[PDB]
Parts: C-alpha cells; sequence; structure tokens
C-alpha cells in the first residue's frame, strides 16, 4: 500500500500511533 | 530519525510501526 503523509505532525503522529505511544510513555508529564 | 529520512510521499509505516521503543 502507499500513503501521502504530510511530514511534520502526521508522520510523527503515525510513529506514536503505530507503536510510538507504549514505549514512548513518560513518568510525570507537563 | 526515520521521520526525517522517510519524510516524503510515503513514510515507511513499517519502519514507524517497527520503530516502537
Amino acid at each position: 500500500f502507499v500513503n501521502q503523509h504530510l511530514c511534520g505532525s502526521h508522520l510523527v503522529e503515525a510513529l506514536y500511533l503505530v507503536c510510538g505511544e507504549r514505549g514512548f510513555f513518560y513518568p510525570t508529564k507537563t | 530519525g526515520i521521520v526525517e529520512q522517510c519524510c516524503t510521499s510515503i513514510c515507511s509505516l513499517y519502519q514507524l510501526e517497527n520503530y516502537c521503543n
């Protein structure tokens, strides 16, 4: 398949959603 | 970062999905 991310917030939002939110959690956020 | 290297038409969703941490 192929997508057309915008590169900036969508590309990073993808890494977080793809699997960049489980190992990207931090103690005490602000 | 893969984001800067994949920044373009399609960004290796596999690289991002495989990136994890």
